């Protein structure tokens, strides 16, 4: 137990931890620990998401004849127009060739959709 | 049974929090995100997996 | 060895893990684990 404790109190408390069930119940932010008696008190502060909403996704997009993936994130949809975020949280912006990445052609992969990817280079260069 | 469900429904989120719900075809996507695989082996050799 | 096979359910089983030759040999996915008399089995998914 208390090599058990020696590795929280290098691993929680002097580091930061990406481990589910460690450091404490969600995504790990920080822990302070406290002291006490023939044994340690650990806080743990913890990262937990609250309310959900469900939303429209699909794997890829389709452009020009070439499939569209994104790097960093998710595609969601409010049933209107498809709007992409990152993973953790909801801040919706238009669909930009700085955040997809372009590989393949449309034939491949089960799922896509025709949208139109903003480039925002046209309009720089055309004014 | 319920935690063979929610590694594949689920996904990693059932015990960091509330579930979420996330298709299986896009789980496989974020946990090559981890070793260093970008998407295009998974979406091209679906088939072969 | 039931706090290893505790440890194995919160890190190979719950989320993921970049650990080497703990959940398995190579890169891992996920984990299964299976219902035995008197322990675990666990089903590991790995990427070779």
């Amino acid at each position: 137990s208390a090599n058990l404790a020696a590795t929280k109190m290098s691993e929680c408390v002097l580091g930061q931890s990406k481990r589910v069930d460690f450091c404490g119940k969600g995504y790990h932010l920080m822990s302070f620990p406290q002291s006490a008696p023939h044994g340690v008190v650990f806080l743990h502060v913890t990262y937990v998401p609250a309310q959900e909403k469900n939303f429209t996704t699909a794997p890829a997009i389709c452009h020009d004849g070439k499939a569209h993936f994104p790097r960093e994130g998710v595609f969601v949809s409010n049933g209107t127009h498809w709007f992409v975020t990152q993973r953790n949280f909801y801040e919706p912006q238009i669909i930009t060739t700085d955040n997809t990445f372009v590989s393949g052609n449309c034939d491949v992969v089960i799922g896509i959709v025709n949208n139109t990817v903003y480039d925002p280079l046209q309009p720089e260069l055309d004014s | 049974s319920a935690l063979l469900a929610g590694t594949i429904t689920s996904g990693w989120t059932f015990g960091a929090g509330a579930a979420l719900q996330i298709p299986f075809a896009m789980q496989m996507a974020y946990r090559f995100n981890g070793i260093g695989v970008t998407q295009n082996v998974l979406y091209e050799n679906q088939k072969l997996i």
